[PDB]
């Protein structure tokens, strides 16, 4: 079957039915700093080739979420993606790209809103906003190394052949 | 596919697969198939004494010795050459081809290799086309036991050349279906006007062919065709050789190919019968 | 239509005074229903055979019961090509007699072709197209026979022409 | 028996055959066990 | 051995069965044979017709007379024209006309040559002025003739 | 003396024809039939002999190619009556009065589709007999060559897969369990239309009219199975030369060459039989699970030597590790059950644990042909055979039911 | 000529209730289905299954509400209606063949079997253990009984089989029913005599249908010959019978004391008048055609006609009369409409 | 219900069903299946008995208390009157432990076991006459003089349902239909209980299954294949009068019967040849009763008369079946209790069973 | 009995 996180940990902050895991960025804000070299997003551009072809996902705890999301948002980054031309021009897309407001659970828009939790107070309301905005701007800044071969500065083929593909047959932004 | 062809297939797409992997520089692979053809005759591909750069054909005949007392075997080595050897135990004419040493154009003789069953029959229409064009008569008719049943019958007047052949039909349906085939064939004369001349007998042998142990049961016919010099003259003889030892085979495929196409309108009729009885429904259709 | 026409007629009257059935249970064995022309066990409940001739070849039978029909019909057959193709027809028309519903495995003797019909096949059809079907079988088969002949001869035609001239 | 006793008697003279007849890049078995 | 006792039936050895209500009763050699054979002579064709269709054999249990009254009726039924059946036909009463319809299905059984043929011109209007009926009256009777 | 009989075997594919007591058939080709267009029915003198049949038949100017067998089951019989014509008397060239013959048919076949083959060979062809056989028999029939001689038994489970469906078929003592035959809708023309839309996304140049068989080259060629996903994506994202090939093609219309590179299809086609979620969006069942089911639906007393002989077939199981997978994945499904009986009884249920075997031997490709001509072979094949005798006088019943 | 398809299947038999509301068909299985009328639509209502074979007789009593059903299986069911539920009650025949038809006695008592093993069942009830008590008339019968009508005085009954004869029987229970009186068919009357023995001698078909008249005197029957018979008591026992020219007809019943009505194989009814002197003459087809590839008979019915039972009050004075068939319908016709449609047609 | 006021309760101890009644009553208070679903003990697919031979009694227990719980009866174990059966051919063993569990484990006050065909011949209301009883494996033939069943003129026949059932399963496999035997027991066995029935001539039974259609119909298999069913209807029923084509020596039922009716005393076998009854799972075939007819008259013809045709006619045959086939056994207790309530001495108590120990069985038979 |  699919592929899942190991992440994680008994005393780990939840916020609605996420898991509000550590990262290790340079953006502000309440994610906590991480020590090791393992967080979530470095898993989910590991799994997201084995598991974006699959189109039933069983949840088995929290950290499930937020790998979806994940998932669902490096192929909205790959869309933006194929159309470039240099590195520098993706990354001014990245900085673009990651600060446009896109749906919340709760809101209408949302395509898992079954599977979901939506929040309850404002200040919740407030972080899972802040928390969603760093987890897309560090996914696109991730990903715009790898995505990029060196000695041309071109797109690659192998990660642009991945455009028409959508994981559990949804997307996080209109058609 | 109105004619029957007299190349076989198999002996041509084997030895020429082999022969482009030969050409190509690969290593050889072994080889053993045994298979037939028309009229009970037995095929052998192998590889003489486990060697894998040499292949070896074979042909078993039930009736080689009556083509041997006509001169089979001059005519197989002036067709063939140094690929003819001699034969293994149990067939009659073996043929070898090394695959080391080979000519630059794989094409003649591939297809010599084809018609061996036609080099086989050919010697006996040589002799007797011949001695009717030296002009000699009152020579003995050849007889060659074809099959076990069927009896071919040669002969040569100073004129003309009489081929008889004597045929078994099995049912009684292709024995009606046979006359009506050949009586097509006895009145076909008024198309062409260049054509040799087909006569046709029922149960009975022909008044020519007669002091011999000829069958006159009731699925016995008699086919006789007379040639003229403009059909057995050299340059025209090999195409006339071609034609008539298909002959008999071919009306025997005609003759199945009509039963075929009788099946196919019986079923088109009963699937309309069946539409008329659902409509003999009230309103359940 | 020399003497077609009043002995199509004539067939199709005695047909529709023939077809008039109802249910019947067995009055031998316990909760039995037979057809009653085929058992024969009973002798009121038989009616008298008929018989309508065109010629001395061309022949119906008409046998009938409380329940049951039994039709059988004798096939013009003029040459030994018509004779062969006509028993062909019918050997390949009978070897699929689970579909028709109103055939029999094996014909009457003397006769080429039997139908069977009981009170199921009334109550499940109307009667007139019944009828109407067994006149048209009678008259397609002959036509269908003679285009098999034709068609035959055509092809002998050919495959003899092509090989003649291949000389 | 019956058919199936030729039949093994001929694929037992036929398998002797076959087995004399055919006498590096995934040669990695350790992740194949459980 | 013992399995004998399946070939024989005793199913028509029963007391109940359906015995046929044979009243018997004889006195029928056909109408007779002269008086028509006279008025075939004397140029008459319809007098010799309600000859012929008088005093059938339906009671006799013999198929000599029920062979030569087929005979003379039918002998009769050839010698006639085209155009005279319907006057034929229309001259007769219903028990005439049944009767008819009897000796017509009787005489198909037995064809010879264009006769035949002349009978099935006797059907067409022996169903004018007749019926249905008629045909199933000759389908179902217990003294056939 | 005697003349060998003739094997013939008529699939969705390919058909494969050829003599008795031979290893390999004699031909093998596309099962299907080009006629000539209606346009408009009346066959004037022989227009019924005007068509090709075989690899000739394909992409031929005014005629129309047509397929008559779908599935295993014959749909049109005016078609396949004309499709024995050309095998009998151009390709294999044998008189037809003269030799036996075998035929295969379907594992799920109505006796009335025998009633109609033996028509056609009976009393259009004249042959003197017949032989109807299972297909399931003969695949594991000739997977006695590499087994040794202790364990040649006839009980076992026989995976057949080949442009269709894939059959999984229970066979005990050589009597197939009828009531327990399952079928996967993921065959071999499924994983050739995988490979066509992975290459129409990434590769350019690739003519349209040729995408076809460009994507059955790909497959025949540089495919296997892969053991793990995640883990062989990432060996080629790494290390890019050593699993990267290039495949190479000519042109039909203009003559030149197209180049492209193979990349992740190599390990994404034959992985639809384990996860069939990929390609067909209404089957989501492996086919370790289906094996499983199989079994488990079969008596108790058989069920422990039918996983101890698993036996592959068809031309669609000849990737590289097609037997090691499905062994591996077998026996973590038995002991899935296995632990969970024995922590619900609180370790009452504690049986000894099975042995699962699945057998790849030589010839898997022709492994049905192989079968039905080492049976031709044997003298015992003539008091088996439906004689013609026996069909004009009792009739057409005969061919209902097939002894083994 | 209100045709109303309920099937598309063949009906065996119907029954109607008293205030012509209800009807209890079978639709051609071991189920007996009962409609209810209600604005201008017919509605399924209370289902009826017992029989394990086929049920061949629906009878329903005007009085009481008892409805009677026999069939194929050998059996007999009497069904009564408590609380909106109808529930069955059995009735042993003591028979080993089948049973064919069913009709209930006119004082509602007794009820009448006809059956496949050559005897009549006259069944009447016991209510010392509660359960139907059955009596048997045998001889002379031979064949297989087809038809049966009760007499409008408790006692005699008519019956015609398949021996082509048609017999007046006198069903007479001494424990249910009172000292009959002086009848002109006869004067001794136990139980199982025979009164008469109508029929053909030499030619005869199959009988299918019978009725007695409202004054009991007269008797007409029909039979496989396409013949119609009335038989007088009054005129020293005589019978004038009709030979006609159509298909076979299956079901009979006076319409009046001189006017029946006919139908069966033709689709059509037709009306015969008898006259106080003896002259049986068929007067008119009731169904005209219409002054108006697909077959489509001018006829309203598609198929035969099975059974023809009176609409409006009884045997006294008619007005509308209804008909099934094979086609599956119910038709009633209206002898005022059928009066100025059809010209010269005078009903008497 | 006596004027002791003990409850009389009718226990049907069948194969499948166990049925918990009363006196009076045509239909029972409780018809339980005898099923013991254990979840991998509760009552209501262990079954105590097979073929009228007991193999466990703690079961028996298990299901005999379940019946003296409040769910079906709740009656005094102490003091009270019940009714049991038993079948033809039994162990006395077996009685005798079926005593020693009803007088020592419970101590009931009035036991009687007896014989179901003198029940069912009384659920009849005739009490002399001949009983042909066949379920699954054994079919006995068993006559009943006055009340008793005579035990040296009673006799078994081997051939059942279960082994029609496999000869079906055998004649579909040479139709061309591929079943298995062990897989498909049920659905040949819903096929057998379908569309299956007697024929009454062979020949003309073969004649009209080779010559016509008429026979075919259709049925539906559960996975959604339909089959058409050929001559095999009168096929599958046919062993039971030539037991040479299950391979089974020995002779048909009618013949079985006929050996059975003859060697007995000359006056009995009037009354004997007038009153046959039926009963069981496997009687229930349209057509049977006319060919037994058939085949006794046939034997009286051979046999007895050696040829005389007319002597034939004297004979008479009556095979009565009952039109109602229902818990026959059950009516029958009904019929013999309501007889008999107040006669307390036809009954066995416990207070014998201690004075007498276990001879107050041989006392009963 | 039956007199009248
Ligand atoms: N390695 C391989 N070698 C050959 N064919 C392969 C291979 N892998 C897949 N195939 C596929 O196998 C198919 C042919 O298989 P096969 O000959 O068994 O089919 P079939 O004729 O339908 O079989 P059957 O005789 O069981 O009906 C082709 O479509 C081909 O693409
Ligand atoms: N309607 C039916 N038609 C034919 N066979 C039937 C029918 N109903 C049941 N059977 C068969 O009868 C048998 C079961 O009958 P029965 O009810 O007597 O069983 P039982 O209680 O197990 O038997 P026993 O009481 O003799 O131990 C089975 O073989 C079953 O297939
Ligand atoms: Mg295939
Ligand atoms: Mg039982």
């Amino acid at each position: 079957p699919a592929y899942h996180s190991s992440l994680m940990d008994p005393d780990t902050k939840l916020i609605g039915n996420m898991a509000l895991l550590p990262i290790r960025s340079q953006f502000k804000g309440p994610a906590p700093r991480e020590t090791k070299d393992t967080d979530i997003v470095d898993e989910a551009i590991y799994y997201f080739k084995a598991n974006v072809f699959f189109k039933n996902y069983e949840i088995k705890n929290e950290a499930d979420r937020t790998l979806i999301y994940i998932t669902l948002y490096i192929s909205e980054c790959l869309k933006k993606l194929q159309k470039c031309n240099s590195k520098s021009q993706g990354e001014k897309e990245m900085y673009t790209l990651g600060i446009t407001n896109f749906p919340i659970p709760g809101e209408p828009g949302f395509p898992l809103n079954a599977i979901y939790a939506k929040p309850a107070n404002k200040q919740e309301d407030e972080v899972m906003r802040a928390y969603l905005q760093q987890l897309r701007q560090e996914t696109g800044l991730r990903l715009c190394e790898k995505v990029f071969d060196p000695q041309n500065d071109k797109p690659s083929k192998w990660w642009t052949c991945f455009v028409k593909r959508q994981f559990m047959n949804k997307s996080l932004s209109g058609p | 596919m109105i004619l029957l062809e007299v190349n076989n297939r198999i002996i041509e797409e084997t030895l020429a697969l082999k022969f482009e992997n030969a050409a190509a520089g690969n290593k050889p692979e072994a080889v053993e198939v045994t298979f037939a053809d028309f009229d009970g005759v037995l095929y052998h591909i192998s590889n003489p004494n486990g060697d894998k750069t040499k292949v070896m054909v074979s042909i078993s005949l039930k009736f080689y010795k009556e083509l041997q007392a006509h001169g089979a075997d001059e005519l197989l080595k002036r067709v063939y050459g140094s690929y003819l050897v001699n034969p293994e135990s149990g067939y009659n004419v073996s043929l070898l081809y090394d695959l080391e040493n080979l000519p630059a154009s794989k094409d003649s003789i591939v297809h010599q290799a084809g018609m061996l069953k036609r080099n086989c029959f050919a010697s006996v229409f040589e002799k007797y086309f011949q001695f009717q064009e030296e002009g000699k008569e009152g020579e003995n008719r050849a007889v060659i036991h074809y099959r076990d049943d069927e009896t071919m019958y040669v002969e040569s007047k100073k004129d003309r050349v009489t081929v008889v052949f004597s045929t078994v039909f099995k049912d009684d349906d292709d024995v009606v279906i046979g006359k009506v085939f050949m009586q097509e064939f006895k009145e076909g004369r008024r198309a062409s006007h260049t054509a040799p001349q087909v006569l046709f007998s029922h149960r009975e042998p022909p008044l020519e062919l007669k002091d011999t142990d000829a069958a006159v049961g009731d699925n016995i016919g008699y086919i006789t065709f007379v040639l003229f010099p403009r059909h057995t003259n050299a340059s025209a003889r090999d195409n006339t050789i071609n034609l008539i030892h298909t002959f008999r085979d071919y009306l025997h495929y005609h003759i199945k190919c009509s039963k075929a196409y009788i099946h196919t309108r019986m079923r088109a009729k009963t699937s309309d019968f069946l539409k008329v009885l659902n409509r003999a429904r009230p309103d359940a259709e | 239509t020399a003497t077609l026409r009043p002995y199509l007629s004539a067939v199709r009257a005695t047909l529709q005074a023939a077809l008039c059935l109802e249910n019947f249970s067995s009055q031998v064995v316990e909760r039995h229903n037979k057809p009653e022309v085929e058992v024969r066990s009973s002798k009121e409940l038989l009616l008298q055979p008929v018989t309508i001739s065109r010629n001395e070849k061309e022949k119906v039978l008409i046998e009938g019961s409380i329940n049951s029909v039994r039709v059988s019909i004798a096939v013009k057959q003029a040459d030994e090509i018509e004779k062969i193709l006509c028993h062909k027809f019918m050997r390949f028309m009978m070897m699929r007699a689970e579909n028709f519903f109103i055939l029999r495995r094996k014909p009457v003797e003397g006769y080429d072709i039997s139908f069977l019909i009981t009170n199921f096949h009334t109550e499940q059809m109307y009667k007139h197209k019944l009828v109407d079907f067994v006149i048209h079988f009678m008259e397609e088969i002959d036509k269908e026979i003679s285009e098999m002949k034709l068609s035959v001869n055509a092809r002998a035609r050919i495959v003899a022409e092509e090989f003649l001239k291949n000389f | 028996s019956g058919i199936v006793g030729a039949l093994m008697e001929v694929m037992q003279k036929r398998s002797k055959a076959i087995h004399s007849s055919d006498e590096e890049d995934f040669e990695d078995d350790d992740e194949w066990e459980d | 051995s013992s399995a004998r006792f399946r070939k024989v039936d005793v199913g028509e050895y029963d007391e109940n069965k359906f015995v046929d209500e044979e009243d018997g009763g004889d006195g029928q050699a056909g109408p007779d044979e002269g008086e028509v054979d006279s008025c075939l002579r004397q140029g008459n064709m319809t007098a010799a017709l309600q000859a012929a269709l008088k005093n059938p054999p339906i009671n006799t249990k013999s198929q000599a007379v029920k062979d030569r009254a087929g005979s003379i009726v039918l002998k009769v039924l050839i010698s006639f024209k085209a155009n005279d059946i319907e006057k034929a036909v229309q001259s007769l009463d219903k028990n005439g006309v049944d009767l008819l319809m009897k000796y017509i299905y009787k005489g198909f059984e037995s064809p010879s040559d264009n006769s035949s043929a002349v009978l099935l011109q006797w059907h067409e209007k022996a169903l004018a002025a007749g019926g249905v009926g008629s045909i199933v009256r000759v389908l179902t009777a217990r003294k056939t003739v | 003396g005697r003349l060998p009989a003739c094997v013939v075997d008529c699939g969705t594919g390919y058909t494969k024809l050829g003599y008795a007591g031979n290893t390999e058939p004699q031909f093998i080709i596309p099962s299907c039939i080009a006629i000539k267009e209606s346009a408009k029915r009346v066959m004037k003198g022989v227009d019924d002999l005007d068509f090709f049949i075989g690899d000739e038949a394909i992409e031929k100017p005014t005629y129309a190619t047509k397929w008559p067998i779908r599935h295993g089951i014959v749909e049109d019989w005016d078609l396949m009556e004309r499709f024995m014509e050309q095998v009998i008397f151009k390709y294999l060239r044998a008189e037809p009065e003269d030799h036996y013959f075998l035929l295969t048919e379907p594992p799920l076949n109505t006796p009335e589709n025998r009633e109609y083959t033996a028509e056609i060979m009976f009393e259009s062809f004249n042959v003197p007999g017949l032989y109807i056989a299972v297909q399931a028999v003969l695949a594991l029939a000739a997977s006695w060559t590499s087994r040794q001689v202790g364990e040649r038994t006839l009980t076992g489970t026989v995976i057949d897969s080949g442009d269709g469906v894939t059959h999984v078929i229970p066979v005990a003592e050589g009597y197939v369990i009828g009531s327990c035959i399952k079928h996967i809708p993921i065959a071999g023309r499924d994983i050739t239309y995988f490979i066509q839309q992975l290459l129409r996304d990434r590769e350019v140049g690739i003519p349209p009219e040729q995408s076809l068989e460009t994507a059955k080259a790909v497959k025949e060629r540089y495919s296997y199975v892969c053991p793990d996903l995640v883990k062989e994506f990432n060996k080629y994202d790494t290390d890019g030369s050593k699993w990267i090939k290039q495949y190479t093609g000519i042109n039909a219309i203009s003559k030149k060459e197209f180049s492209i590179d193979v990349g992740y299809e190599r390990f994404l086609g034959p992985e639809i039989f384990f996860h069939p979620e990929f390609a067909n969006p209404d089957f989501t069942q492996p086919i370790s699970e289906v094996v499983d089911e199989v079994i488990q639906n079969c008596p108790i007393d058989v069920r422990r030597p039918l996983y101890k002989n698993i036996v592959l077939s068809g031309g669609s199981t000849m990737f590289r590790d097609f037997g090691r997978r499905l062994q591996r994945d077998l026996k973590r499904t038995v002991d899935a059950r296995l632990k969970l009986s024995e922590e619900l009884s609180g370790g009452r249920l504690k049986p000894k644990p099975i042995d699962v075997q699945v057998i790849t031997h030589h010839m898997q490709r022709y492994a049905v042909w192989f079968g039905g001509s080492m049976l031709a072979s044997t003298p015992e094949f003539y008091q088996v055979c439906h004689t013609k005798k026996d069909y004009e006088e009792i009739g057409p019943s005969i061919c209902r039911h097939n002894p083994v | 000529m209100s045709l109303h398809q309920f099937l598309l299947e063949p009906i065996t038999c119907h029954a109607w209730n008293r205030d012509r509301t209800q009807i209890a068909l079978s639709p051609n299985n071991h189920e007996v289905h009962i409609y209810k009328k209600n604005g201008g639509q017919w509605v399924k209502a209370h289902e009826l299954k017992e029989h394990n074979g086929h049920i061949t007789g629906i009878d329903w009593a005007p009085k009481s509400d008892r409805i009677v059903t026999c069939g194929a299986d050998r059996n007999a069911y009497v069904w009564s209606q408590k609380d909106g539920v109808w529930k069955p009650t059995l009735v042993i025949l003591r028979i080993n063949r089948a049973a064919t038809f069913v009709k209930w006695s006119p004082l509602e008592n007794k009820f009448a079997v006809g059956s496949g093993a050559r005897l009549i069942s006259v069944c009447y009830f016991e209510s010392e253990n509660d359960w139907w008590v059955s009596k048997h008339i045998k001889k002379p019968i031979r064949s297989t009984v087809l038809s049966l009508d009760w007499h409008p005085n408790n006692v005699l009954l008519a019956a015609g089989s398949c021996d082509f004869k048609c017999r007046v029987f006198s069903a007479y229970i001494k424990e249910v029913d009172e000292k009959p009186a002086s009848t002109p068919w006869g004067s001794k009357m136990p139980f199982g005599q025979l009164m008469s023995e109508f029929g053909g001698s030499g030619t005869g078909g199959w009988v299918h249908g019978v009725s007695f008249s409202a004054s009991g005197s007269r008797l007409a029957w029909v039979s496989h010959d396409s013949t119609v018979s009335v038989a007088d008591a009054s005129k020293s026992v005589q019978v004038s019978t009709l030979k006609t020219e159509f298909l076979p007809l299956l079901s009979v019943s006076f319409v009046s004391e001189n006017s029946v009505v006919a139908a069966g194989h033709d689709c059509c009814p037709m009306l015969f008048n008898y006259d106080d002197r003896g002259c049986l003459t068929f007067v008119s087809k009731l169904d005209i055609p219409k002054q108006s590839r697909n077959t489509a008979l001018e006829t309203l019915h598609q198929n035969s006609i099975t059974q023809v039972s009176i609409y409006e009050v009884d045997k006294q004075d008619c007005r509308k009369f209804c008909t099934t068939g094979i086609d599956g319908a119910m038709t009633i016709w209206d002898f005022k409409t059928l009066e100025s449609s059809i010209q010269g047609l005078r009903i008497m | 219900m006596d004027s002791q006021g003990r409850k009389v309760v009718v226990c049907d101890n069948g194969t499948g069903f166990v049925k918990c009644g009363y006196a009076g009553s045509n239909f029972p208070e409780h018809i339980f299946p005898a099923l013991v679903g254990r979840p991998i003990l509760m009552v209501g697919v262990n079954y105590p008995m097979e073929n009228g031979i007991v193999r466990n009694w703690d079961d028996m227990k298990h299901l005999w208390d379940y019946t003296f719980g409040p769910e079906k009866l709740n009656i005094d174990t102490r003091n009270c009157k019940i009714l049991l059966t038993e079948p033809p051919m039994n162990p006395t063993k077996n009685r005798e432990k079926i005593v020693e569990v009803m007088f020592e484990t419970y101590q009931f006050s009035g036991v009687y076991v007896a014989i179901q065909a003198v029940l069912t011949l009384y659920a009849q209301g005739l009490l002399t006459g001949v009983v042909v009883d066949s379920g699954d494996g054994v079919t006995h033939i068993c006559p009943v003089y006055e009340g008793f069943s005579l035990p040296h003129l009673t006799r078994r026949l081997d051939i059942a349902g279960r082994d029609i059932t496999r000869y079906l399963i055998k004649l579909l496999l040479l139709r061309g239909y591929a079943f298995n035997h062990s897989a498909d027991f049920e659905t040949v066995r819903m096929i057998k209980e379908k569309l299956c029935y007697v024929g009454y001539n062979i020949e003309q039974e073969q004649k009209l299954a080779l010559e016509t259609t008429v026979l075919v119909e259709s049925y539906t298999l559960p996975d959604g294949r339909i089959i058409k069913v050929g001559g095999e209807r009168f096929e599958a029923p046919e062993a039971l009068f030539q037991p040479h084509l299950i391979n089974v020596e020995g002779v048909g039922v009618a013949e079985l019967l006929f050996n059975t009716i003859q060697a007995a005393d000359i006056d009995t076998r009037s009354e004997f040849y007038k009153h046959i009854v039926l009963s069981g799972g496997s009687t229930m075939y349209p057509g049977l009763p006319s060919r037994l007819e058939r085949e006794l008259k046939q034997l009286y013809l051979e046999r007895v008369l050696k040829g005389d045709v007319e002597k034939l006619s004297k004979f008479k045959i009556r095979i009565e079946d009952p039109p109602r086939r229902k818990h026959m056994v059950f009516l029958g207790g009904a019929v013999l209790a309501d007889i008999m309530k107040d006669k307390d001495n036809f009954w066995m108590t416990r207070q014998e069973y201690q004075e007498k120990g276990v001879r107050v069985l041989e006392k009963l038979g």
